[PDB]
């Protein structure tokens, strides 16, 4: 298997950033790709074995290290906003027909860091009309005012996570599409039977997992720290 | 760039054959893999052909290779909703080891709505009833929910959900502001038989 670390990271400009990738497959070749819209996957550095690395198609800005057979590290010694991307590690055997990728690393190289915000979450109750017409109940969750877009949204009915009757937006939208400095917004829909919502015993909560600052990052602002956190909103059946 | 793909995005109805295109420039590529990437995951090898062959079939998935025209094609038969992903054409000179990728093609497979029942409901906040949201739902996948013609008003893209306890799928799109839901989805087309309670 191929594991990357971290999976999410926020960095200031000029800061040093190391992305490590460890592989179980006992493969000799290891790779570091990045993914951007309209570019697909682009090779940064790779390695034919321990102690040796090679420059890829876009090596500028990055440095790599293969200290072990298992490990391949991508090093950003001087982070720049241009290096904001999703990084994928991969391993392959000699002349192997496949490449085995990791789940990916969401990296946001900011400058100011004062634009980082956790989302505000609100759950909106099913309309009587919908319950009276289609005999079903749609709950709508709404996470707003957050930056970066590093989040995971889920629904929890009676302490248990659900997937059936759920759809979330494919991607967060920009609240102020002009600015790239803009924060985002995300919506989700939970759909259940009218009888289920009518049950006062059942409670539903929309949960967003915000990925932000670590605690050992310097915070000089008045507001609460925008660390990695869970923000929830819940509704009870009526 | 080295490996070109087309189109950037492709939409297909379920059961239809989807065709993805790819073309390269270097004549020394000895192996052409196609990688599939689902949202939130990494890319995984779907199907692959090497330069000596002209085609390869693998259950609904088929690669056509033209060595002369430097052209590649991926054929997906009776496309299914679960086939909605990003598809990358890739090239290699090391039998699949050092891949140059294309820009990737985004594939969307539309669901056939059994019994469309387009309606725009409005939902009050659980904590503060002074806030609300508009919900477009139960419409057929054929319609397009275009974004707002202004700021201050936001409109999410459509999405399908599946109540698995029953046997039921439904489309849905959300709008919010600060307005009224009657004029919320004006910028898009709505079936004249849309229900406004």
């Amino acid at each position: 298997a191929v594991t990357q670390s971290p999976r999410n990271k926020v960095a200031v400009t000029g800061g040093k950033v190391t992305l490590s990738c460890n592989q179980t497959n006992n493969h000799n070749n290891m790779y570091w790709y990045r993914q951007d819209t309209g570019h697909g996957l682009r090779l940064i550095h790779y390695s034919y074995g321990a102690g040796s690395t090679e420059k890829g198609d876009i090596p500028d800005g990055y440095k790599a290290s293969r200290p072990s057979q298992e490990n391949f590290s991508l090093i950003l010694e001087l982070a720049t906003p241009s290096q904001t991307s999703v990084y994928f590690c991969a391993s392959g055997d000699f002349w192997g027909d496949t490449l085995y990728f990791g789940a990916g690393t969401r990296l946001s190289v900011l400058e100011d860091l004062k634009n980082v915000f956790p989302p505000e979450v609100a759950v909106f109750e099913p309309s009587e009309a919908e319950i009276s017409h289609t005999q079903k109940a749609t709950l709508v969750c709404l996470a707003t005012g957050f930056y970066p877009d590093h989040v995971e949204l889920s629904w929890w009915v009676n302490g248990k996570e659900v997937h059936s009757g759920v759809c979330t937006d494919p991607q967060p939208l920009k609240e102020q599409p002009a600015l790239n400095d803009s924060r985002y917004a995300l919506s989700s829909r939970l759909r259940v039977s009218a009888t289920f919502w009518q049950n006062p015993r059942n409670h539903f909560r929309c949960q967003v997992q915000f990925y932000g600052l670590s605690e050992n990052d310097e915070w000089t602002q008045d507001r609460a720290k925008p660390v990695t956190q869970i923000v929830s909103a819940e509704a009870w059946g009526r | 760039q080295q490996v070109r793909q087309s189109p950037q995005s492709l939409t297909v109805w379920e059961g239809e054959t989807a065709i993805l295109n790819c073309s390269y420039e270097n004549s020394a590529f000895d192996y052409f893999p196609w990688y599939q990437q689902f949202p939130g995951e990494g890319p995984a090898l779907l199907i692959a052909i090497r330069s000596v062959s002209d085609k390869k079939e693998d259950g609904r998935f088929t690669i056509f290779f033209n060595k002369r025209e430097k052209k590649l094609s991926l054929h997906i038969t009776d496309s299914q909703p679960g086939d909605s992903a990003t598809y990358f054409c890739a090239a290699s000179r090391d039998s699949g080891q050092k891949l140059v990728f294309g820009q990737g093609t985004i594939l969307k497979v539309y669901l056939h709505i059994q019994n469309p029942d387009p309606a725009v409901y409005q939902l009050r906040d659980s904590k503060s009833s002074d806030k609300s949201v508009c919900l477009f739902t139960d419409f057929d996948s054929q319609t397009n929910v275009s974004q707002s013609k202004d700021s201050d008003v936001y409109i999410t893209d459509k999405c399908v959900l599946d109540m698995r306890s029953m046997d039921f799928k439904s489309n849905s799109a959300v709008a919010w502001s600060n307005f009224a839901c009657a004029n919320a989805f004006n910028n898009s087309i709505i079936p004249e038989d849309t229900f406004f309670p």
